[PDB]
RNA sequence: GUGGAAAUGCGGCCAGGUGACCAAUCAAUCCUCCCACGGUGAGCUUUCUUUUCACCAUAAUCCACUUGGGCCUUUCGAGUUGUUCGGAACGGGGGCUCAAGAUUGAAAAAUGCAGUUGUGAGUUCUAUUAAAGCAAAAACCUGGGG
RNA sequence: AAAAUAGAUGCGUAAGUUCGCAAGAAGCAUUGGCUCUGAGGGCAACAACUCAGAACUGCUUACGGCGGGGAAUCCAACUGUAUAAU
């Protein structure tokens, strides 16, 4: 069993990964391994994280997927860590506390 | 778990006993491998292959010069008839 | 090729194609996107939908 | 001391963080169902934004036990259908003008 | 300083993870904090030691009991 | 393992000459060592390009110097704006 | 819109993310290979040979649902082959969630083949030098706000 | 030019030195076959295959592949580049 291509490209590069697979007929036949992306992160200067409630999707298939897929069902779902949020709701109505104490 | 030959479709009888080997050693046929018939049953409580039956069988129609004749298949999970072309 | 499990869908779903197997008996719905199948284990309510 | 009720938390986790709450009844010895001190809280499900304008000052609530750490205790102070009214029409009157106000993260 | 003396004359819990809880329930006798804390992790610890009444001083540790 | 004199230089072998590595090495630790970090407390500064000190605890990044966190030059200034404070 | 104490589950503009970027290694599957077993076919067969060889296949798509990581919660050790880590939360109990994966099944035995699993190995894919720091962008996504 | 060295293991390894090296320095040594032994793990209440040792026995020193070494002087520090076709 040796292999070859199918698709009509031929580089090893890392776009075009290939999956060997014996079939139902007993062939061994390169099948092409889908391009994974790392899904969606806190922004890269909050760490760039992976989000939790979140899945890697390819965007091939995510304009196909259920809203919540991509998104926690939080503010800043798609977009924060929750401590992140939280860094927030706090640092929102702590600052603004010591602004109204700032008028005395 | 009884194996069979069935050669109804076309010595053997006596080949097989001589030649089969419950453990190293061969013709030495313990109650627990009893044979015999056109048909060549091997009783057994021994755990046997079964185309080691198959195996014997070619071994002997190479003798007798019949390979060439006739063929062995399994006509059944436990069975050989024997055929032709 | 979606299976369809319960039989109250099932009657609700053109051209069918059964298949009998040892020990089961399929019943492989064609539909304009899916193939929908409904495994019958016993056979005494697999041609109960089949002469249906 | 002082996560008494009436007090006004903002919710800090969950679909309602940065939502207001007051502190309705406040259990903080820990419970055998909830290892952790938990306050009721009506919250702002939905802060304020003739009858062109009425569905606009429309406000939401939830009432949720919450765990301590999972709400901010503020400076202020202060049945789902039968909470949103006693701070419905705290509104109209405007007895707690920032409590109407939502969060700016 | 004098707070080593509380280590072993009293209850002293450590960490703004809990130290705050102790600062909830009260049980808090008192808050230091070092400088090191960034100033919205330190401001909480110094906006619930004040809804707690709670003593303050800058210097995270909470002694509950001493 | 160890070597009598050169560390981290012991990857160049016998070549460069001694005393530009022995100049290359001091740069080459500090380089590579984690500098203290005043926001943590912590060792935990480590440069990841040059003049660029990322934090391996709270996500951080320090400007600071090339082979060490800090110039002799900035202790200057620091001091010097707190003083004008 | 909505459940959940929580991690989170289900149902114009603005900012962020995916795109998106590393040798190796480790691990899982993949694959190939080997072995053991079992079948099936073939071959050797002067002698010997429970034997030698071959084959024993499982596509995308979908549906129900172990390893690595993140996190929630609750009440000096932890850790790797390895240069770590811990009150800025370690470990333990329960939970969440991601990424692979397993198995259940649909496909799908009406196919393949010809007259079976499992087990081992390899392959596969998913720090260092650095005065070197190792593309962009559409598309798309999610949000904040309306 | 040819020969020569040669793999692995265990020993042993000089000057000089920028202390990294030089170094595979150099230099001896043992090595097959066979029948055994020992060691090295996993999961519960079977899996490797390396190392080690031992007798017995064999040599015609009997594939392929695989450094020759040393002492000095000149030059260039080093890796590199470079007159494709002297
Ligand atoms: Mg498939
Ligand atoms: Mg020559
Ligand atoms: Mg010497
Ligand atoms: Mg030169
Ligand atoms: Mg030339
Ligand atoms: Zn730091």
């Amino acid at each position: 069993p040796r292999v070859q291509y199918r698709r009509r490209m031929h580089y090893a590069t890392r776009g075009n990964r290939m999956k060997l697979v014996r079939t139902p007929g007993n062939r061994l036949v390169m099948q092409k391994r889908v391009k994974r992306s790392q899904g969606p992160h806190t922004p890269w200067v909050l760490g760039h994280k992976r989000l939790a409630g979140t899945k890697a999707l390819r965007h091939t298939e995510a304009r196909l997927a259920s809203r919540h897929e991509k998104s926690t069902s939080r503010p800043y779902g798609g977009v924060l860590s929750h401590e992140q949020v939280r860094d927030r709701i706090v640092r929102a109505f702590l600052i603004e506390e010591q602004r109204i104490v700032k008028r005395a | 778990k009884v194996f069979k030959i069935d050669c109804t479709i076309p010595n053997f009888e006596q080949y097989f006993q001589e030649n089969v080997k419950l453990n190293g050693r061969k013709g030495k046929l313990t109650e627990k491998v009893r044979v015999g018939l056109n048909v060549l049953t091997i009783t057994t409580t021994m755990a046997y292959r079964k185309k080691y039956f198959k195996y014997l069988t070619k071994k002997f129609l190479k003798k007798k010069d019949l390979r060439d004749w006739i063929r062995i298949l399994a006509r059944g999970k436990d069975t050989y008839q024997l055929k032709y072309f | 090729p979606r299976e369809i499990k319960n039989l109250k869908e099932f009657l609700a779903i053109r051209c069918v194609k059964v298949k009998h197997n040892p020990a089961q008996t399929k019943f492989k719905v064609r539909c304009s996107r899916y193939l929908y199948t409904l495994v019958v284990a016993d056979k005494k309510k697999a041609d109960k939908i089949e002469r249906s | 001391k002082f996560l008494k009720p009436g007090k006004v938390v903002i919710v800090t986790s969950g679909r309602y963080a940065g939502k207001k709450a007051v502190i309705v009844q406040n259990t903080d010895s820990k419970s055998k169902e909830r290892p952790y001190g938990h306050s009721l809280i009506a919250g702002m499900k939905k802060y304020p934004k003739k009858r062109t304008i009425q569905r606009r000052s429309r406000v939401g609530v939830f009432l949720r036990v919450v765990n301590h750490k999972h709400f901010l205790p503020t400076r202020y102070n202060m049945s789902k259908q039968l909470v949103r009214k006693l701070f419905q029409a705290r509104y109209n009157a405007g007895s707690n003008r920032w409590f109407f106000q939502r969060l700016r993260f | 300083t004098k707070i080593q003396l509380v280590m072993k004359s009293g209850k002293y819990v450590l960490g703004t993870k809990q130290t705050l809880k102790t600062l909830r329930q009260g049980r808090s006798k008192l808050v230091v904090i070092s400088s090191n804390c960034p100033p919205i992790r330190k401001a909480e610890i110094e906006y619930y030691c004040t809804l707690s009444k709670t003593p303050m001083h800058h210097y995270v540790l909470s002694i509950t009991d001493v | 393992k160890r070597t009598v004199k050169m560390g981290v230089m012991g990857r160049y072998g016998a070549r460069y000459g001694a005393n530009p590595r022995k100049r290359a090495k001091k740069l080459e630790v500090s380089q590579h060592a984690r500098h203290f970090c005043s926001f943590c407390g912590k060792f935990a500064f480590r440069r990841k390009a040059v003049g660029i000190w990322r934090c391996d605890g709270c996500s951080k990044t320090m400007a600071g110097g090339a082979y060490t966190l800090s110039t002799p030059n900035n202790s200057t200034v620091r001091s010097t704006v707190r003083r004008l404070r």
